[PDB]
């Protein structure tokens, strides 16, 4: 017998055993998350340890099959996903050192206390203490004090830990046949062995910069408008050509700009679409909301939901003694077990969150027939984008009027569309330059092009040229400003938030093309469009079996990430911003600073 | 009025594994197929060769009842001309099969919170099964070129695995009880029809 038959048999065995063990571990984790007790903690720890030991043993056993002699490109993918030598390559001492370092990072970030001056007792955490301050308080002094205190108290402790983390991660990347840790991160999108669909790790940087170059004018026009509004709000703190201050961006780090909406609304006399009172009048509850979501998903041809979903999932907060984490998640325990963990309230935000996690569950149910190692999204961006498109479609006034939530006498006027587009742009458009800047800075840091002593020296030129943000207080090498973010401190890749943004708009225009929508794209709806449902399902059912380029081409006809649909989405908003800013300076200067 | 027991077949307190399916011979009978719809919505009742529509008025030499338990996904594999693990390594039906297949859900009985490991199935074999053949041998399968020597190791796997049923599984992973009735006509008095 050849090696391929041996690999197939071993993969069958691994599929069976891994399916059983993963189901057990996921069930234990769900019982912990829905019921916070110490016995649940110990059960989850035992299950996780058993699953990790099994995975490591099977990876070591699968390492004995060299990759080259396996054809069919499907067994090879599973073998590649299984081998994954990982951090075990280095010495055990270095492995435990990295485990300890990451544990200290997580502990420091989770237990970061900021104490107000003159009283070392009124100390606050990220949530809900400083989050409320940075999201609701409009005081210049308080925001500046919180910004400085967090960047001074937390980053400085993490700086040497971050340096050791970077060095040893570079060691692992070099030990795993990669150029740097950035190359290891970019290896997710790599495709090999398929003609006409090959993707290189270096192509991602070119694609990202090419797309951002085209995105730049719209973000620049939005930045000018936000600068004018902040000037109307803070006449004494922003220069006519200088950049925006760091602590006037609506939140702690400037990642999202939604918090300025109440400050930057162009037409405040027209209320937005809020149907929470409508659901209150009809006494809507959580189960009614989920039934409506299931009806919406069935209307496009997608199947029913399993009875176990209704029996087992916890759709309401239990209150009383039973404590649980109210973070909305979708759980795929395996073996036909799908659940949703959500503390549902009577709110339109929860109404959209229901559709979001319902789309997650539908995507999970789509590829349940794939082998165990191929049950994921084609890459790290399709899964959340498929989740997001259903929430985008369900929020249109047409869909709200179709279910009786909105009164039929509601006539849309372009003021409402302008307000809605500005609200959407304050969240979607604003985060793209930040994501690109952070990813590029981390890539340069890992690559070694940025010298150690000139980390921060470099870090603040991009903020002025890419995102156009100038610091209020200069920071030397002692501070560690980037580590104040949850993602980098917990060692998570950050580019998945970029490509997803450019995916959820490529799908929609294609999906709306199947529904024969006429008019603006931002007022589209994919309901009652079984053709669009089939078109989407043909991609959802693939899983990880096929390259992500082929999966993307299956729906949009293109093998590469494209930004034209995103710009087409905001075209009326782009024209409105051009008209409004024709009488204002466009651009910014990188030399002015609020601290002079 | 000699009515032989289909109650000892359909209402058995415990069934057999698919790889060790139970075969029972039934003869000298008053065969009453008319009253069999006394199970919890039995999903599958399909007959091949003989019409289910009140064609019980025909006298057969002997009847075989074969009983086992599988999961919901492989119920389709109990049919002539099918391919799969169950159809190839565990239980094979002939291409010209005549008889009936009755399959009904058994989640309320065969499922346990901590897992039901009693039921087993065969995962590896050298060659497919001939029709109506049974294999019970537990000799470990050899995938490589080196002798196994009766010890599990590299390229030497135990051929039998377990379903491990639970009540929270999906419909396609829930236990199903299957009974296959096979009819013969031979050169004999053929004394099993019953009014
Ligand atoms: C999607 O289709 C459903 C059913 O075809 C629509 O629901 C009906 O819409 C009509 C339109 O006025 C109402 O008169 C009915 O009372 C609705 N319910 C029924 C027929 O059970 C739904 O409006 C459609 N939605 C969209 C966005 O096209
Ligand atoms: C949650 O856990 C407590 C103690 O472990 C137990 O008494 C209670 O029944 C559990 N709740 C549910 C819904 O299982
Ligand atoms: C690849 O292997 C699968 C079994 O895992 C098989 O169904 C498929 O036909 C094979 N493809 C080719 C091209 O041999
Ligand atoms: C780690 O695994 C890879 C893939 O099997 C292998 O090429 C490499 O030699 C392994 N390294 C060590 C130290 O075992
Ligand atoms: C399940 O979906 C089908 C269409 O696929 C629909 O006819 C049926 O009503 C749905 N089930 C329920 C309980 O509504
Ligand atoms: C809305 O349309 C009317 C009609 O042409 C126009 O006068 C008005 O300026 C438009 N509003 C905006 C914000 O463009
Ligand atoms: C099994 O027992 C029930 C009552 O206990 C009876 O109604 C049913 O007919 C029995 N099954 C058969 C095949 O006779
Ligand atoms: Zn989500």
């Amino acid at each position: 017998s050849t090696i391929e038959e041996q690999a197939k048999t071993f993969l069958d065995k691994f599929n069976h055993e891994a399916e059983d063990l993963f189901y057990q571990s996921s069930l234990a984790s769900w019982n912990y998350n829905t019921n916070i007790t110490e016995e649940n903690v110990q059960n989850m720890n035992n299950a996780g340890d058993k699953w990790s030991a099994f995975l490591k043993e099977q990876s070591t056993l699968a390492q004995m099959y060299p990759l080259q002699e396996i054809q069919n490109l499907t067994v090879k993918l599973q073998l590649q996903a299984l081998q994954q030598n990982g951090s075990s390559v280095l010495s055990e001492d270095k492995s435990k050192r990295l485990n300890t370092i990451l544990n200290t990072m997580s502990t420091i970030y989770s237990t970061g206390k900021v104490c107000n001056p003159d009283n070392p007792q009124e100390c606050l955490l990220l949530e809900p203490g400083l989050n409320e301050i940075m999201a609701n308080s409009l005081d210049y002094n308080e925001r500046l004090w919180a910004w400085e205190s967090w960047r001074s108290e937390v980053g400085k402790q993490l700086r040497p830990l971050y340096e050791e983390y970077v060095v040893l991660k570079n060691e692992m990347a070099r030990a795993n046949h990669y150029e740097d840790y950035g190359d290891y991160w970019r290896g997710d999108y790599e495709v090999n062995g398929v003609d006409g669909y090959d993707y290189s790790r270096g192509q991602l940087i070119e694609d990202v910069e090419h797309t951002f170059e085209e995105i730049k004018p719209l973000y620049e026009h939005l930045h000018a408008y936000v600068r004018a509004k902040l000037m109307n709000a803070y006449p004494s703190y922003i220069s006519p050509i200088g950049c925006l201050p760091a602590h006037l961006l609506g939140d702690m780090w400037g990642r999202f700009w939604t918090n300025l909406y109440s400050l930057t609304v162009p037409f405040g006399q027209k209320p937005n679409i809020d149907v929470t009172d409508a659901m209150v009048d009809q006494a809507w509850d959580a189960q009614r909301i989920f039934k409506e979501a299931e009806k919406f998903f069935v209307s496009v041809g997608l199947p029913n939901m399993t009875q176990g979903f209704w029996e087992n999932s916890m759709l309401t907060d239990p209150g009383n003694v039973q404590k649980a984490v109210c973070h909305p998640t979708a759980w795929d325990l395996g073996k036909g077990d799908f659940r949703i963990l959500m503390c549902t309230k009577v709110t339109m935000d929860d109404f959209l969150t229901a559709h979001h996690e319902m789309g997650h569950i539908q995507y999970d149910m789509a590829y349940a027939a794939q082998p165990f190692l191929l049950r994921n999204g084609a890459n790290e961006g399709f899964h959340e984008a498929v989740g997001e498109i259903m929430s985008l479609s369900a929020a249109t006034p047409k869909h709200l009027k179709s279910i009786g939530l909105l009164s039929p006498d509601f006539q849309e006027d372009n003021e409402t569309e302008i307000n809605f587009l500005l609200k959407q742009a304050l969240t979607i458009v604003g985060t793209l330059p930040f994501t690109y800047m952070l990813e590029k800075w981390r890539w340069m840091v890992f690559k070694g092009e940025i010298p150690k002593d000139q980390w921060m020296k470099k870090w603040w030129e991009m903020k002025r040229e890419i995102v156009g943000v100038v610091e209020p207080v200069p920071h030397d090498e002692t501070y560690c400003d980037p580590a104040s973010l949850f993602h980098v401190s917990n060692d998570y890749s950050f580019i998945r938030y970029y490509t997803r943004t450019l995916y959820q708009f490529q799908f929609q225009e294609a999906l709306c093309q199947a529904a024969k929508h006429e008019g603006p794209l931002h007022k589209c709806d994919i309901s009652n469009s079984t053709e669009a449902g089939q078109k989407l399902f043909n991609m959802l059912r693939l899983g990880k079996s096929e390259p992500w380029t082929l999966a993307l081409e299956n729906v949009v006809g293109a093998k590469n990430m494209n930004v034209r649909p995103l710009l087409n989405y905001f075209e009326p908003l782009f024209t409105w911003l051009k008209d409004q800013n024709k009488n204002s300076f466009v651009g910014w200067s990188t030399d002015w600073s609020p601290y002079a | 009025t000699n009515l032989c027991p289909f109650d000892e077949v359909f209402n058995a307190t415990r069934f057999a594994s698919v790889y060790a399916w139970n075969r029972k011979r039934i003869s000298n009978c008053v065969a009453d197929y008319s009253v069999l719809y006394n199970l919890a919505p039995f999903f599958t009742f399909k007959c091949y060769g003989v019409s289910p529509t009140k064609l019980n008025d025909l006298c057969f030499t002997n009847v075989y009842a074969d009983s086992f338990v599988i999961r919901g996904d492989e119920v389709r594999q109990i049919a002539p001309g099918q391919t799969g693990n169950i159809a190839d390594y565990n239980y094979k039906l002939p291409d010209d099969f005549t008889g009936c297949v009755i399959a009904w859900n058994s989640n309320k009985l065969d499922s346990k919170v901590s897992g039901n490991y009693n039921y087993l199935y065969r995962l590896f074999r050298k060659s497919n099964l001939k029709p109506f053949e049974r294999d019970i041998s537990t000799e470990i399968y050899q995938a490589g070129n080196k002798p196994c020597n009766g010890v599990a190791g590299f390229n030497c796997y135990f051929p039998l695995r377990s379903y491990s049923f639970r009540p929270t599984y999906g419909v396609g992973h829930q236990p199903y009880r299957v009974v296959v009735l096979s009819f013969e006509l031979l050169h004999a008095p053929a004394t099993v029809c019953g009014p």
